[PDB]
RNA sequence: CUGAUAACUUACAGGACGCUUUGGCUUCAUUGCUUUUCAGGUGAACUGCCGAGUAGGUAG
C-alpha cells in the first residue's frame, strides 16, 4: 500500500516509517518486503510512501487516529558517499595503518550527485548515521 | 547636509554591511625580497625651446 | 567645529594574512589544504599548526593624510601632542598588543585547542625571540602579561612608535595550535550577493591553502571599544561602533558618543587636557576613542 | 604572460621633481610645477596673488 | 430624413546608342587618482567489518 502524508517534513518523516520497517525485520527475521518513493523529485523526497513484497505495528496505528495520515526503478544506499566526509577520510586512514599518513592528499574538487541521506540512528549503540539513497 | 541626524538611518540599518571591491597585491609566502626597475634620460631639453 | 570636504587619514597599523601549515612529525612544514561548501580539516598523522603573519605600528595618526582646512589640521595636531603628553600612548599600545599577544586574531580555531603558542619576533630589537608559552593557563588577564620577562619593551616600542615623526616597530607574529585529532579549522571567506560558503585563499608552493584576510585580522587587534554605555563587552573600533552578532549600533547619533559628536567638541577637550587638573574618566574614554578611530583612519569628509 | 602592477611613468617623474622648497613659507618640498601645488592640503602655494 | 432619390470609363504600347576625374601634403608640446574596509550561518552525516589497495563493496 501507499502511505501519503498530509499535515511539513518529509526527510524526518519518511525515515520514520523505515525504523519500524528496521525493527520489524528483527522480531520475525524477514527481509523480503522492500521500499520505494513514486514522487522522488529533486527537492525533496516526496509525501509519498509505499511498501512491496507493517500496517498492524504500534506505530501507524497510533498515527492513524490523529489528522494526518492516508496508509523499474531502484533505491540503494551509497555508502561511499558516507566516505566523502573529512571524519570518514580518518577513519580510512586508520584502517591502512592497522605506512607515511602524509603521503595521501585530498582529493580538492569532488561532486557528488543526488545523494538523498534520511537520518536514522543506532538502538545497539548510541550512534548516529544517515541512508544516503540514490536512484 | 546641515548636520542633524537623518531619521531613516536607525540603529538598525546602520549596522548592515557595505561591501566594496579593491585590487590586493601582497608578497608572496616564501619571497625573499623585491626587484623593481626602470630608467631615466637626461637630455638637454630645455637649451632652446621646441 | 565643521567638517571639511577634504579629510581623510591613514592606518597606523597594518596587518596581513594569516598562511597556514601543518607541522608533520620528524618536523617538516606542508601548506594546509580543503576540500569542495568547503571544508578544512587537519591531515590524520599531524602534530599541529602553524600561522604566521606580520602588523607593523607606524604613525601615520600625527597629521592628517589629507585636509583642506588649515584650521582643522591646526586642530588634531594640538589633540594628538597633548593626549600624548597628559595622558600617554600606554593604555591604547597595551590593548592592541594584547590581542596579538593571545589568540584573538585566531577567530574559532582557539575554540577546542588544547594549548597554543605565540612567539614574536619585533625588528628594532636585539634578540630573544618574545615567547607567550601556553595561553589559557599562563596569560590569563592583565598582570600576566606584565609579568612577562620583556613586555615594557616592547610596550614601549608601539609607545615609541606613535610619539614619532617616523616610528617603524614590525612585528613578526608566530602561532603553534595543538588540535584535537581531525579538528576542525575555521578560516575566513569570501563575501557573494547571494551552506554555500567558499574560503578565501592563496597559493604557497603549487597548493591551494586557505588565509585568514589581512582585514579580518586587522578587525581582531582593534576589538578595544569598551567606553561605550554599559560596555558588556569590546566593540571593533570604528565610527558609531556596531556590534555585528546583532546587527546594532551603540554609540548611535542619539546617544550623541559617536566619532562624529566627539569631533565638534574637539576644540573643548584641548582647554581640557592643556589645564593641571587631571580630567574624569568618561572623558579620558572619548579621548581613548578620538584616538582610536584615528589609527584606524577613514574618510571623514561631508557634503 | 601574466599581468603585472606597474608605477607609472608620469608617477615615477613626479617623484624626481619634488624639489621645489623655495615657496614662501617652505618646509616640506613640492612637485616642479606652476604656481606650485600641495595636495596634503589643498591649496596652491606660489599662487598669482603671491 | 444627407446639393435628396439613380449611376461600370475602357482598349493598345521597346527609350536607346557613346564616355580616363587628376596632381601635391609632418598634428605637436606638458601631466601623481587617492584615503578607510570581519561574509557569516561548522551543535552535526558517526563507528566498525571485507579487500594487496587513496579501487570497490556492505554492518549497525
Amino acid at each position: 500500500k501507499t502511505i501519503t502524508f498530509l499535515p511539513c517534513n518529509n526527510e524526518s518523516l519518511a525515515a520514520k516509517c523505515l525504523r519500524v520497517l528496521h525493527g520489524f525485520n528483527y522480531q520475525y527475521e524477514t527481509r523480503n518486503i522492500g521500499v520505494s518513493f513514486p514522487l522522488w523529485c529533486d527537492a525533496t523526497v516526496g509525501k509519498k510512501i509505499s511498501f512491496v513484497s507493517l500496517l498492524k505495528q504500534h506505530y501507524f496505528v497510533q498515527m492513524e487516529q490523529l489528522q494526518y495520515f492516508h496508509i523499474y526503478v531502484s533505491f540503494r544506499r551509497c555508502q561511499s558517499i558516507d566516505k566523502l566526509t573529512a571524519a570518514g577520510l580518518a577513519r580510512k586512514i586508520r584502517r591502512l595503518e592497522k605506512f607515511d599518513p602524509s603521503s595521501f592528499a585530498q582529493k580538492e574538487h569532488t561532486a557528488i550527485a543526488h545523494y538523498h541521506s534520511l537520518g536514522e540512528s543506532s538502538k545497539q549503540t548510541n550512534r548516529n548515521f544517515r541512508l544516503n539513497i540514490r536512484m | 547636509v546641515s548636520g542633524q541626524p537623518i531619521k531613516s538611518a536607525t540603529a538598525e540599518a546602520l549596522a548592515q554591511g557595505n561591501p566594496h571591491q579593491v585590487d590586493f597585491c601582497h608578497v608572496p609566502y616564501g619571497a625573499s625580497h623585491i626587484e623593481c626597475s626602470f630608467s631615466v634620460s637626461f637630455s638637454s631639453e630645455l637649451r632652446q625651446p621646441y | 567645529m565643521k567638517l571639511p570636504t577634504n579629510l581623510a587619514y591613514e592606518r597606523s597599523i597594518d596587518p596581513s594574512d594569516v598562511c597556514f601549515f601543518v607541522v608533520w612529525p620528524d618536523d617538516r612544514k606542508t601548506p594546509l589544504t580543503y576540500n569542495s561548501v568547503d571544508f578544512c580539516h587537519v591531515p590524520y598523522g599531524a602534530s599541529h599548526i602553524e600561522c604566521s603573519f606580520s602588523v607593523s605600528f607606524s604613525s601615520e595618526l600625527r597629521q592628517p593624510y589629507k585636509c583642506n582646512s588649515s584650521k582643522v589640521k591646526q586642530t588634531l595636531v594640538q589633540l594628538v601632542e597633548l593626549y600624548e603628553t597628559k595622558i600617554g600612548w600606554t593604555e591604547l599600545a597595551t590593548r592592541y598588543l594584547m590581542n596579538i599577544c593571545n589568540g584573538k586574531w585566531l577567530w574559532k580555531n582557539t575554540r577546542k585547542a588544547y594549548c597554543w603558542n605565540i612567539v614574536l619576533t619585533p625588528w628594532p630589537w636585539n634578540g630573544e625571540k618574545v615567547g607567550f608559552e601556553d595561553i589559557r593557563t599562563n596569560y590569563t588577564s592583565r598582570q600576566d602579561f606584565k609579568n612577562n620577562k620583556n613586555w615594557s619593551a616592547i610596550v614601549e616600542m608601539i609607545k615609541t612608535a606613535f610619539s614619532s615623526t617616523d616610528g617603524l616597530a614590525i612585528f613578526e607574529v608566530r602561532a603553534t595550535l595543538h588540535l584535537p585529532t581531525n579538528a576542525m579549522v575555521r578560516p575566513s571567506q569570501v563575501f557573494t550577493e547571494k551552506n554555500s560558503r567558499v574560503f578565501q585563499s592563496t597559493t604557497i608552493d603549487g597548493e591551494r591553502s586557505p588565509i585568514l584576510g589581512a582585514f579580518k585580522t586587522g578587525a581582531a587587534i582593534a576589538t578595544i571599544d569598551d567606553w561605550y554605555p554599559e560596555a558588556t563587552e569590546p566593540l571593533r573600533v570604528g565610527r558609531f561602533g556596531v556590534h555585528r552578532e546583532d546587527v546594532t549600533c551603540y554609540r548611535h547619533p542619539s546617544t550623541g558618543k559617536d566619532f562624529f559628536s566627539i569631533l565638534q567638541q574637539a576644540e573643548h577637550y584641548i582647554e581640557v587636557l592643556s589645564a593641571n587638573k587631571t580630567p574624569a574618566q568618561e572623558t579620558i574614554n572619548d579621548m581613548h576613542f578620538l584616538m582610536a578611530n584615528l589609527i584606524k583612519g577613514g574618510m571623514f569628509q561631508h557634503k
